[PDB]
């Protein structure tokens, strides 16, 4: 997945 | 949802305890200015925002309660957006400048060391005076900012539903402010006119800085980060 | 005389300055269709200026503000139209009457299928506002007077004359006073979704223009130039 | 430009 993705959950 | 019950006091409210910081750049006085090294400043000071802008976004009310995929698709349309109209709201007290940062602070004639970079510099100072014109305030820069993520991206999609209730209560919101300012009944609705048509202003100019930024990729003018380049080639 | 008219004239004023609704020279590969595409786009870029010029103050300008105006939103003006006319057509994009494309006839061309989709969900998104034909008018001629204003007082006054405009339609189609206002922030978040089409149409255009092939007016090529 | 002309004509 995107790293975007990855930061909207942390 | 919760936003939908929010009052227009508390939208307010949300969205200036949502504010991100002001960033400085890395800039460094010691060595000359070069295309690279210049579009090396902008580069990373916008990364280091986006990180910033991802947290600011979880805040703005409505927007959490979208799917992952939802939320990842207007991020990645708005961005740009997003990051002009903080550049332009943070240099309206300095006519002719753009405060990147405080550190950085550049006239048009530095934006002539990049590129076609003079071109968007032009703009984004017109765009800046018209703030200054309009005597735009950071309640009414705060909702503008939040539409354009909850905007940008909409129509490239149920929860859309959702999205445009959102919308509409910002709407509310605006009118509220100008209300509680003085503004008359006709004066709110030529305001509110005024401030979204800046919206088409700062969609051409987003559309404009991402084809320079894919130009400078491209040219290996500078590396762009992970991130951004992720953002980008949601463009592409 | 903008300034003088009543909100009524106004709208009088922008359907009677209508262009009309022209045919393509259609009877399919990557060139034929643009050629369709360009070939429709330069005929109707001519009305275009004869519509502008009866838009209320625009002939009030300079020629040379009038130039920028429209070299600034001619694409816009030509896709708001587009969207307009397919409204009652879901799922296709009305060109011109014998010449009703579908999503999947923008796969004819390169890159187009994209641009398609946007024109599409803008269309869809009008039908969703039950969006009127005064109103349509409005929009259109706020893009021509806004797309390049900020790159001049009676422009921006003129402008504040077609919201107030708008928000008369608005009243008098029983809004209440909360959803006029949500109504026309509606419409206007329409003009940013038009404003990222026409971005992406010219640069496709422009991709088209250096590969050769399909020949574009002296007309085109000109607007085309203006935002290079 | 031919823009200029048409607008006059
Ligand atoms: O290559 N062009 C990209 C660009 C531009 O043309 C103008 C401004 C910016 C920019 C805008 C706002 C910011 O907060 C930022 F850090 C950079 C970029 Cl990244
Ligand atoms: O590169 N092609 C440009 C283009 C496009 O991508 C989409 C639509 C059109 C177009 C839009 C509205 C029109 O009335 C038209 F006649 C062509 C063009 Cl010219």
């Amino acid at each position: 997945h995107k790293i975007l993705h990855r930061l909207l959950q942390d | 949802s919760l936003a939908l019950s929010l009052t227009a006091d508390q939208m307010v409210s949300a969205l200036l305890d949502a504010e991100p910081p002001i960033l400085y750049s890395e800039y460094d006085p010691t060595r000359p200015f070069s295309e690279a090294s210049m579009m090396g400043l902008l580069t990373n000071l916008a990364d280091r925002e986006l990180v910033h802008m991802i947290n600011w976004a979880k805040r703005v009310p409505g927007f959490v309660d979208l799917t992952l995929h939802d939320q990842v698709h207007l991020l990645e349309c708005a961005w740009l957006e997003i990051l002009m109209i903080g550049l332009v709201w943070r240099s309206m007290e300095h006519p002719g400048k753009l405060l990147f940062a405080p550190n950085l602070l550049l006239d048009r004639n530095q934006g002539k060391c990049v590129e076609g970079m003079v071109e968007i510099f032009d703009m984004l100072l017109a765009t800046s005076s018209r703030f200054r014109m309009m005597n735009l305030q950071g309640e009414e820069f705060v909702c503008l900012k939040s539409i354009i993520l909850l905007n940008s991206g909409v129509y490239t999609f149920e929860e859309k539903d959702h999205i445009h209730r959102v919308l509409d209560k910002i709407t509310d919101t605006l009118i509220h402010l100008m209300a509680k300012a003085g503004l008359t009944l006709q004066q709110q609705h030529q305001r509110l006119a005024q401030l979204l048509l800046i919206l088409s202003h700062i969609r051409h100019m987003s559309n404009k800085g991402m084809e320079h930024l894919y130009s400078m990729k491209c040219k290996n003018v500078v590396p762009l980060s992970d991130l951004l380049l992720e953002m980008l080639d949601a463009h592409r």
